[PDB]
């Protein structure tokens, strides 16, 4: 139930027997996979994990100074010199001033002056690295199980059946994984982190306990005083006269200052970045997506060998409407009959009692024995009018619906989203090494990008009629001596022959 | 101030207190008399500035130069920082500026 | 709008008479646009018998 309100829904439907099936998820939305015999999934993916990154630079932005020195002496002397210049901690400028009678000696011309001071960095930013191997991905898996729909769960404490929710953690380490879904079974998955945002050309900076991601060219460009990663307690600098101005010169000194504190320059530098979180040593990026393939074995139903209900159904409010046209209805269940199975039936008239759409949620079920219990599911109305049936003999409700567009329009929305999916699957789609799936994997995928279309275009789903029109349209295809017309009517013709064998 | 010599040399530890006051101590030469007019002393505080002051002859007046002493060429030092708070002046204005992106 | 959606429906749930009255109505027409004419009025009146 965790992608009924979401912007970016997609549906994905596999073949009868076909049990791989493959998927694309993004970090801003949502994937349903449904089924002819297994339960409907619900995929999303939260947030991309950071964690154990290599440090690469650091830079020092408010630095002090102490314990500053200088020597200076007049012509014919040579070089100034201090025993301070040796270290790698104290910075030294040179410079050369006019000097007299009035200052000392005699001669009439300039001198060699000196001056340097320490430098300690008490407040620094770090850049860190990021590599494939570190990412690790959190999906989280939900389960059409006619659960009640209540948002009162919102952190991973209690109020979520391990047997209907269930989160992985994808690594590049092992991508294949097996999610233990309770009774309902288990399921495989393998994801591979690819064509994601690249990591080549960025850096973590940390800085006062925020965080942000900047170019690699920009990041050396940067005039500030630097050191690579290496684990010390003291560290050698490098570039530091950029942090300490010195005077213009005296004829006997030199007193050098220091630079106040720049955050205020790198927060008006960092305003057209972009930001994340983070906790403790591991980073959160909001941004990049994933394929996986699912392999659906050992997945089951639980409540098909139910009973039917036998008490009072009602409606508990106005049965509302998403985005995708699809009705959530929330029903309320009267009597003590244990878990069976929810008779329900979507229709055109009272009379007629016609199945004219489909459910999102396959074999809706009440959950609990109780007296007075609750429940909710979701299903697919036609376009145009229709009415919803619920419960059997004197007692059955009916309920009025209306939904706009046009048959065709959705149709072909789907069959370009599918297009466009398929587009964006262009490695790892097919196998070229043994023989016996490729044929699998053409009929997978002319399914994935036609079967919207199909279900909603070739009548009332008989099985029987479109298998002859396959025929007839073979046949008219074979007797035709002319070039093209031939080829692409039996393409035609297998496809739909192929459309009307899978699930419809 | 204190007087003190670490290898044939002289340290003249002068705090705020003593600004624009000469000071008398001996050397190995005999008696000598130092003026010290430092304008930017501060107190004493882990930040400080030494620097060599010269000796000149007493018929020329001083340029450029805010310490001198008659005997030898004297080291001053003194600590410059405000109010004993431990913070140097760092008044600097420099405002270094880096690219947007 | 009001009625697309209704004879769109409605040819959707049995293609196989709305195909047979098509078929039976297109040799029904003297011209091109008369025939098209000619289908369309069992179009429109598809949906209600009456
Ligand atoms: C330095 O000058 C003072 C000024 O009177 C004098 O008293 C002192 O003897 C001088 N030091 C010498 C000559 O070593």
């Amino acid at each position: 139930i965790r992608c009924i309100g979401i912007g970016n829904r997609d549906f994905i439907e596999g073949m009868s027997g076909g049990t791989w099936v493959d998927i694309v998820l993004e970090h801003g939305g949502c994937v349903t996979v449904m089924s002819n015999n297994k339960p409907t999934l619900d995929f999303e993916l939260v947030t991309t994990t950071a964690s154990n990154m290599a440090e690469v630079r650091s830079y020092c932005y408010e630095a002090n100074i102490s314990e500053m020195a200088s020597d200076s002496r007049c012509p014919t002397q040579g070089e100034a010199y201090l025993d301070k210049m040796a270290d790698s901690q104290f910075v030294c400028k040179r410079g050369y001033v006019d000097r007299g009678w009035g200052n000392g000696c005699g001669l009439f011309g300039k001198g060699s002056i000196v001056t340097c001071a320490k430098f300690t960095c008490v407040k620094k930013l770090t850049g860190k690295s990021i590599q494939p191997e570190n990412l690790e991905y959190r999906v989280l898996v939900s389960v059409h199980a006619s659960q009640h729909g209540g948002m009162i769960n919102n952190d991973t404490n209690h109020q979520h059946d391990k047997e209907n929710r269930a989160r992985i953690d994808i690594t590049a380490s092992a991508p294949r994984v097996e999610v233990e879904l309770g009774s309902f079974g288990s399921i495989s998955m393998e994801c591979e982190p690819r064509s994601g945002l690249n990591f080549g050309d960025l850096y973590y900076l940390t800085m006062n306990n925020k965080h942000w991601l900047v170019n690699r060219d920009w990041f050396h460009d940067l005039s500030l005083p630097w050191h690579t990663g290496a684990t010390s307690n003291n560290h050698h600098w490098n570039n530091k006269e950029a942090l300490v101005e010195f005077r213009e010169a005296h004829a006997k000194k030199q007193t050098a200052v220091v630079l106040g504190s720049q955050e205020g320059a790198v927060h008006a530098a960092l305003a057209g970045a972009l930001e994340a979180e983070s906790d403790g040593h591991k980073a959160t990026i909001y941004s990049g997506h994933l394929k996986c393939r699912l392999k659906l074995d050992k997945l089951r139903l639980k409540g098909m060998s139910y009973a039917l209900c036998t008490g009072a159904f009602t409606f508990a409010r106005t049965p509302s409407e998403t985005i995708h046209g699809t009705a959530t209805v929330e029903l309320q269940y009267a009597g003590e009959d244990g878990p069976c199975k929810v008779p329900i039936v979507i229709t055109s008239d009272t009379n007629s009692m016609a199945s004219t759409g489909r459910l999102i949620t396959a074999n809706p079920v009440v959950t609990e024995s109780g007296a007075n219990s609750k429940m909710m599911v979701e299903i697919d109305p036609p376009f145009g009018d229709s009415y919803i049936i619920v419960g059997t003999g004197t007692t059955k409700i009916t309920h009025h619906w209306h939904r706009a567009g046009s048959s065709i329009g959705r149709a072909f929305e789907a069959t370009m989203r599918g297009a466009k999916r398929m587009a964006v699957l262009g490695d790892t789609a097919w196998d070229f090494g043994s023989v016996g799936g490729m044929f699998n994997s053409v009929g997978k995928f002319v399914h994935q990008v036609f079967g919207s279309a199909f279900k909603a275009l070739f009548g009332g789903m008989s099985w029987f009629t479109q298998l002859l029109i396959g025929f007839l349209l073979i046949w008219m295809g074979l007797n035709a001596r002319g070039g093209t017309v031939a080829m692409s009517f039996m393409g035609i013709g297998a496809m739909l022959i192929f459309l009307a064998t899978s699930v419809s | 101030v204190e007087v003190t010599k670490k290898g044939d040399t002289y340290y003249m530890f002068a705090d705020k207190k003593d600004a624009g006051k000469v000071v008398t101590f001996e050397t190995e030469s005999g008696p000598n008399r130092c003026s010290i007019q430092a304008m930017d002393i501060g107190h004493m505080c882990p930040a400080t500035m030494s620097y060599e002051c010269p000796v000149l002859e007493p018929q020329y007046e001083p340029e450029d130069v805010d310490c001198w002493c008659n005997s030898t060429a004297a080291w001053i030092v003194y600590g410059t920082c405000t109010h004993k708070t431990t913070g140097e002046t760092r008044r600097s204005r420099r405002s270094i500026t880096l690219p947007s992106h």
